[PDB]
């Protein structure tokens, strides 16, 4: 059996690999309050961006699906992180290809 | 859920074809399913599980929301305003409630 992160990732990619480049994941180096951590993702051309928190008990955070009236493929939100961990963004392009970015966020107060 | 007051910030007009930034907030506890009560028992999840923004009936963004989105969910994103009309914002609660906000937008 695979990890939950791996299972969610595989469902998103359809079993293809993730590439690199084509997206930005912006998160603080240190999140004072893990109850509310600002995150921004950008992936020009993406049909969807999925956010995972690899150290959370339920790692799926959100999936942003961009519609025809989106001007660009940027989204920002605020998330909960239980402890220091890697945050992962996966962006899917019109051709079905997926790119990945990952960064570590240090957490002081746990948010789960 | 009670007192799920939406607040949206978006310009009220744009030049045709211009991008506008949209910021959408709603008040909601987003009980995650991971919090324990005084006796160590998990408190059941009850979150907003989906948010949509449509401009003139066409989707701008459709967000599937999980328990790791924060209390008082906040989403910011960019809409292309090709023509006048309105944004419709919808949030779907696990408890069955549906919250809505509508904002007009004019062109030039």
């Amino acid at each position: 059996g695979s990890s939950t992160v791996d299972e969610l990732t595989a469902a998103f990619t359809g079993g293809a690999a993730t590439g690199e480049g084509g997206l930005t994941l912006t998160a603080p180096e240190i999140a004072e309050n893990g109850n509310t951590v600002p995150i921004e993702v950008k992936a020009p051309g993406a049909v969807a961006i999925m956010l995972l928190a690899a150290g959370n008990p339920e790692p799926a955070v959100a999936t942003f699906n961009f519609g025809p009236a989106a001007a660009d493929q940027r989204a920002a939100t605020r998330i909960r992180l239980a402890q220091t961990q890697d945050v992962i963004a996966l962006a899917k392009m019109a051709d079905g290809s997926v790119v990945k970015a990952q960064t570590t966020v240090k957490v002081t107060i746990g948010g789960c | 859920a009670d007192d799920a007051k939406p607040r949206v910030k978006v310009p009220s007009s744009a030049k045709a074809g211009e991008t506008v930034t949209v910021k959408a907030l709603i008040s909601h506890k987003m009980e995650s399913g991971q919090r324990k009560d005084a006796d160590g028992k998990l408190i059941p999840r009850s979150i907003i599980n989906r948010f949509t923004c449509e401009l003139n009936g066409v989707n701008v963004v459709d967000v599937a929301i999980d328990p790791a989105v924060s209390t008082n969910p906040y989403f910011e994103f960019d809409a292309k305003v090709d023509a006048a009309g309105e944004f419709k914002f919808t949030w779907y609660d696990d408890d069955g409630s549906v919250y809505e906000d509508v904002k007009p937008i004019a062109v030039a």
